[PDB]
């Protein structure tokens, strides 16, 4: 027990002769098992096919090929003689089809834009590194373990597993390769004491004794001991970062999960909104990118104080009447309470009684005994502000040289800052970004923490109303539509006058009659195409082209442009993995530097072929905060005529930097999944879009945060798999599709206790930024309550 | 009888067919598999342009000529191939040729009457591999240039639309250059020019008309970590891999931590995400941080150089020694027996064992004589240990240098070593091999490549002494 390098070395060395030894008795092993397991062969004919067939060597007209053969004997292969040749009669045999025209991948349809992360150039059509790494971590694994059982043998005192963390982490090399934080993480699990002196003493021949025995520095195949405690399972998180994250901190804290991961477009925890960072950390589109819970929660108290002037819950309700508590259970009923806040028609004494399984009554008494207190909110005095010259927010009207003033209708410059949130009027005085973070002011959007009355930046819609078509390009009105002016579609919250409402509203998309009048500019939204069909190019030196399968009129909405969005260095990388530097990349934000790859993933859109005089023009515009492509007809089209759109400059090299029927036409058209051949006057496929692999992608993403806790992670990903599917971009719909969920997964949410106290959280954070209407809430407490009962079926 | 290895037999040049005047070569060669147990033997090689079908015979007559061309076909299309399989037809039972090549097609020959059966359409690239499924022969599956695996099916119920399942999404980003088929025909593995080995699970194909394929976007198994360079070969050894990658001269063996055909097949949405695009091995299977593979043997072939589309073909029957062969860019072909490995390893804990209760007296007796651990003990008594060591173990108390020959040879206990072929066979001029195919019972083995050559190796053979 006198312990020294050159000792515990040559123990090791003698240990390590295992390794080999147990590696022969598994490979052995594996082969032997492998050898018994031979399969029979199968699905054999009774008879020999050939039986009948006789060598076809000759002893007119017919074409004849040579073969010379050579016989062969000994260990040597010695020829017996230079060899006899013979002729042989051809059978000419023509294939009945031609290929189809060529492509690469997979191509799959989306419903919408997709959000790619960045890739790893691992392969094109410092390498030593990557060698000698990958052959040093198949070592590493091989050695892992071999640690425990050899130090339990070598029973040294200090030299177990968490003393050799512990020396680890104290030692010079730790600064390079390890971080302030990680340091702080490790040193909680293990602490830096490591025992006696004799131990520390230890701990640190036992290092230099690994690092001589198996961390040569002649060897391929070697690892330091480090390398072999970073694989701890206690150990590697501490180095991962897939991290999601008085009375009102315990609130901030409680709803973190929900304020971080929800968007504020289509309320999913994982989705295609926000911005993928150079190392694939994301920052979701969310409140805590508009200032957090508090900035949205002060608002809506505030407004609730300034209103200044139904029938009771089926759960034994307190307005009636009037088991210990977990502090779970107070959480619950804190957060409920500060985010119903001031209101006079919601109360969170029922609500939480149905997220509980608790009465009405009861959830008072613990409410009037814990007394919890609102912090104060000041009255918000509105500083009265000019209009501005150019945008008139009240009539809803573009004037003057407004195309001068702003790049509100100028994607290609635009930059994507967070909506506003400071506490002040929206000037560059009070570092607004929509007045100044760009060369020009924006309008204030849907998102920004102003309200139309405080803010003359505040984009409120626009007055557009007709029995007829309106909100249209070229507007009859004498009066335009601002949305049109502005490149963006209308809001179905705020254009109130032209039917929007409930022309984007996918569930109407088929209505004709709904969409012959009224609002013309909310197409994207409405999520409708014109019948299409994938075929063979009328252009030579083309391949796909697509054609239509309907007549479509000048002006009408044909197909959106989706694909994969990528930054502009994944594009490169992208475009070299392909081997191109035939990479067509369409610039979807310049500025920004956002470019949409159809590549892989897409719509039939990305068949379209090049002419200068196209009949179909590309547009990009915003829609509810996020940019689209879509293809409008720049001329009468007929069912069978090929789409075209001069792709201008959309496609940068940046390296260089009435049945539906299939038509008539001379080309051959496609399936686009099958490939097979269409023929005229059949049906025309339309396959519905399959999106399960999309939704186990953001299923998988939300499970890989290593800062959620089971239960977090249960609810975010049946509430996201739930609502991904309706694909809402506008606050107008989120209602119906809430109602929605409640009704489904009611028996599922009242099963189980973390799942209505997580659903709890997310209705509360959706009522602090007054997105959910009240009366929503009141419903739902009945169905759960509903719910509840019938579940006491035992 | 069941230790020996082939040895060359027969070998032909088949007539220039892309002319240059020999740059045509045979790019696959495969027995069918079909036939009444001890049927004559049949195999098609298939050039760029032609499918040459052969029947082997065993001969008394050590100049006689074993090998018979039954039939011939052209492609007369514009494709050059260099792909192929067997299936059948499913009304009439007769075998059925799969050929592919350069266009994108897969044409269906009727061998017996000479005629196309069908034509499968719908890749968008140039086909590199074919491979029909052990579980159901109507079954097949194409590895193209467009990066996808498409299943097809010879079902009458699927005639109308016979592609049957998309392997697709992101697990490859280049062209394929290798498919290959569990025994249980569920799980498939893919490889090639990005370096990428992917394991995937096929559902159950519904037994009516598919409108459209099922499209499968995961691979439930995805490394390019076992080579680092293009992957031209994958194939299952039971329930491990064997696969080989341009510029390393060798063949690997490993395996799938947790891997087991026994346990239920996972459905497509068990599959592992790219969730971490820094990750280059994911895995449903897996069981400190585990590793998700584990590098177990490979088998040394030298001098490949920068070649590649090479193929390896384990023979693998039940009552069987299992036989890997393999042909070198270099006029080499080796082949490995792997039940010499047990055996081997068998014979040196024998020996190590009686050095220690015998103090070093022991004596070593040659098997497969007429003497036995009994008589070759009644020769020494309780005085002498004695040993008995296979035959095919010949030297050069043994000496350093047939220890460390035999070690080469048979030892199993390093996973970055080199294990030497059991047989290596010098081939006639400059020959590159390209595929190796296994007769049912063993007894031939066939290397086809490069100037249209086809060597045929024999085991178990039947001459008799001179005949011309
Ligand atoms: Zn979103
Ligand atoms: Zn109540
Ligand atoms: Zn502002
Ligand atoms: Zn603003
Ligand atoms: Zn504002
Ligand atoms: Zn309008
Ligand atoms: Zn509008
Ligand atoms: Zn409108």
């Amino acid at each position: 027990t006198e312990w020294t390098v050159d000792k515990i070395a040559s123990a090791l060395s003698v240990l390590a002769e295992e390794v080999p030894q147990n590696h022969s008795r598994l490979v052995n092993f594996l082969l032997e098992e492998t050898e018994k397991r031979a399969p029979q062969p199968r699905h054999l004919s009774k008879t020999d096919p050939f039986a009948h067939m006789k060598s076809k060597a000759i002893d007119e007209g017919v074409p004849t090929m040579d073969v010379k053969f050579k016989q062969h004997s000994g260990e040597y292969g010695k020829s017996r003689n230079s060899g006899r040749r013979f002729q042989y009669p051809v059978v000419c045999i023509k294939p009945d089809r031609e290929p189809v025209p060529p492509y690469r991948f997979h191509h799959a349809e989306i419903r919408k834009n997709i959000l790619a992360l960045n890739s790893q150039l691992n392969f094109v059509p410092p390498r030593s590194q990557k060698i000698a790494k990958r052959a040093q971590a198949e070592y590493a694994a091989t050695l892992a373990p071999y640690l425990e059982p050899w130090l339990r043998k070598l029973n040294i005192e200090g030299c177990t597993k968490s003393n050799l963390i512990r020396f680890m982490a104290s030692q010079p090399e730790s600064d390079d390769s390890m971080t302030p934080q990680q340091k702080s993480n490790l040193l909680d699990t293990y602490s830096d004491d490591m025992g006696s002196p004799q131990a520390v003493r230890n701990a640190s021949m036992f290092t230099e004794a690994w690092d001589r025995v198996f961390n040569d520095q002649s060897k391929l195949r070697r690892v330091a001991l480090r390398d072999i405690l970073m694989l701890d399972k206690n150990v590697e998180p501490i180095f991962d970062n897939k991290r999601a994250k008085a009375l009102m901190q315990k609130v901030i804290d409680a709803l973190g999960s929900y304020t971080t991961l929800g968007c504020l477009i289509c309320f999913s925890h994982d989705c295609e909104h926000g911005e993928i960072e150079r190392d694939n950390q994301k920052r979701c589109f969310s409140l805590e990118e508009i200032g957090g819970l508090m900035p949205s929660l002060r608002r809506k108290w505030a407004a609730q104080i300034e209103q200044r002037q139904h029938p009771p819950c089926r759960n034994e309700c307190y307005r009636i009447h009037g088991p210990p508590w977990s502090e779970n259970e107070v959480g619950t009923l804190e957060w409920m309470f500060a985010t119903i806040g001031y209101s006079q028609t919601l109360r969170p004494e029922c609500f939480v009684g149905a997220i509980l399984g608790r009465p009405c009554w009861d959830v008072h008494r613990k409410l009037q005994e814990l007394d919890l207190r609102l912090p104060p909110v000041e009255p918000r005095t509105i500083p009265k502000q000019k209009s501005l010259p150019w945008y008139d927010r009240r009539k809803k009207q573009l004037m003057s040289d407004w195309a001068d003033a702003t790049i509100t209708h100028e994607h290609a410059v635009r930059e994507l800052f967070a909506p506003c949130h400071h506490d002040g009027p929206c000037t560059a005085a009070n570092g607004c970004p929509c007045a100044s973070a760009g060369t020009h002011p924006v309008l204030c959007e849907r998102f920004c923490l102003c309200t139309a009355e405080e803010c003359p930046l505040k984009f409120t819609g626009c007055a557009c109303h007709s029995s007829g078509k309106t909100c249209l390009q070229r507007q009859r009105e004498g009066r335009p539509c601002i949305c049109v002016q502005l490149n963006r579609e209308c809001d179905p919250t705020l254009c109130k006058g032209c039917g929007a409402r409930e022309r984007a509203d996918p569930e109407n998309a088929y209505d004709e009659v709904l969409h012959s009048t009224g609002c013309q500019n909310v197409a994207l939204q409405r999520g409708a195409a014109k019948a299409v069909v994938l075929g063979k190019s009328q252009l030579e030196a083309c391949g796909y082209g697509l054609f239509a399968a309907e007549d479509i009129e000048e002006g009408e909405f044909v197909i959106e442009y989706t694909g994969e969005l990528i930054s502009h260095d994944e594009g490169v990388r992208r475009a070299h993995r392909r081997g191109d530097v035939v990479s067509y990349l369409f610039t979807l934000l310049e500025q920004e530097g956002i470019w949409v790859d159809a590549a892989i993933y897409g719509n039939l859109s990305r068949y379209i072929n090049h002419a200068t005089d196209g009949n179909i023009m590309p547009k990009i515009m915003y829609v509810n905060h996020e940019w689209r492509i879509k293809f409008t007809a720049i001329k009468d089209i007929k069912a069978g005529e090929e789409l075209f759109f001069n792709y201008g400059d959309n496609f940068p090299n940046l390296t260089k930097k009435r049945p539906l029927l299939v038509p008539k036409t001379t080309q051959p058209l496609f399936d686009p999944l099958s490939k097979v051949q269409l023929l005229p006057g059949q049906p025309l496929p339309q396959h519905p879009i399959d999106d399960s692999w999309l939704l186990l992608k953001h299923r998988d993403n939300l499970q890989d945060f290593i800062d959620l806790r089971p239960e977090e992670k249960e609810f975010l990903q049946e509430w996201d798999a739930f609502i991904l599917r309706r694909h809402i971009s506008s606050e107008q719909y989120l209602p119906r599709y809430f109602l929605r969920f409640v009704r489904e997964k009611a028996d599922w949410l009242v099963s189980k206790r973390s799942r209505g106290e997580e659903f709890s959280k997310l209705v509360a954070t959706l009522l602090a930024r007054r997105v959910l209407p009240e009366r929503v809430v009141i419903e739902a407490t009945q169905v759960l309550n509903d719910a509840r009962g019938r579940l006491r079926e035992q | 009888a069941e230790w020996e290895l082939p040895r060359l037999r027969t070998s032909f040049i088949f007539q220039d067919d892309y002319k240059s005047q020999d740059l045509a070569e045979f790019f696959d060669v495969k027995f069918y598999p079909y036939s009444p147990p001890g049927a004559p033997p049949v195999f098609a090689a298939t050039s760029k342009k032609h499918a040459v079908i052969c029947r082997l015979t065993q001969t008394t007559d050590k100049d006689a000529n074993p090998c018979e061309i039954i039939q011939l076909i052209r492609d007369d299309g514009n494709e050059a191939n260099c792909a192929s399989c067997w299936s059948k037809d499913p009304i009439t039972d007769q075998p059925l040729l799969c050929i592919a090549g350069n266009e994108g097609n897969v044409k269906v020959y009727n061998v017996t009457e000479g005629k196309l059966y069908r034509t499968l359409v719908g890749h968008g690239g140039g086909i590199n591999d074919l491979a029909t499924s052990p579980a159901n022969p109507y079954i097949i599956a194409s590895a193209s240039d467009d990066t996808t695996i498409r299943i097809w099916s010879l079902a009458p119920e699927h005639e109308k639309q016979p592609c049957v399942c998309i392997l697709g999404g992101e697990g490859h980003s280049y062209d394929l250059l290798s498919v290959a088929f569990h025994d249980n025909g569920r799980y498939v593995l893919s490889a090639g020019h990005d370096q990428v080995i992917n394991l995937w699970a096929l559902p159950e194909f519904p037994n009516e008309h598919m409108e459209i394929p099922i499209v499968i976007y995961y691979p439930h198994f995805s490394s390019s970590e076992i080579h680092n360079n293009l992957v031209d070969c994958v194939a299952f050894y039971g329930d491990l891999i064997l696969s080989r990658a341009c510029h390393e001269d060798t063949i690997v063996l490993w395996r799938i931590e947790g891997f087991s055909s026994d346990d239920p097949i996972p459905g497509p949405l068990d599959a592992p995400t790219p969730t971490d695009m820094t990750k280059q091995t994911r895995s449903y299977f897996t069981p400190s941080r585990p590793a998700m593979f584990t590098r177990l043997a490979q088998f040394h072939t030298p001098d490949c150089g920068v070649q590649f589309f090479m193929r390896f073909r384990m023979y693998h029957v039940p009552g069987k020694h299992p036989i890997l062969a393999f042909a070198n860019a270099k006029s080499k072909t080796f082949f490995w027996d792997l039940a010499r490995f047990g055996e081997y390893a068998r014979f040196m804990a024998d020996l190590k064992e009686a050095q220690q209760s015998y103090n070093g007296r022991v004596v070593v007796v040659d098997q497969g004589q007429g003497i036995s651990l009994a008589q070759a003990q009644q020769v020494h008594g309780p005085g002498v240990g004695v040993v008995m060591k296979p035959a095919w173990l010949v030297p050069k108390g043994f000496s350093r240098e047939t220890l460390q020959a035999w070690a080469d040879m048979y030892d199993l206990s390093n996973p970055v070593g080199l294990i030497k072929a059991h047989r290596s066979l010098a081939i006639d001029g400059a020959f590159v091999g390209r595929q190796v195919g296994w007769s049912p019972e063993g007894e031939w083995c066939v290397v086809v490549g490069n100037g249209n050559r086809a060597l045929i190796y024999q085991r178990w053979g039947k001459e008799r002494g001179l005949g011309s």
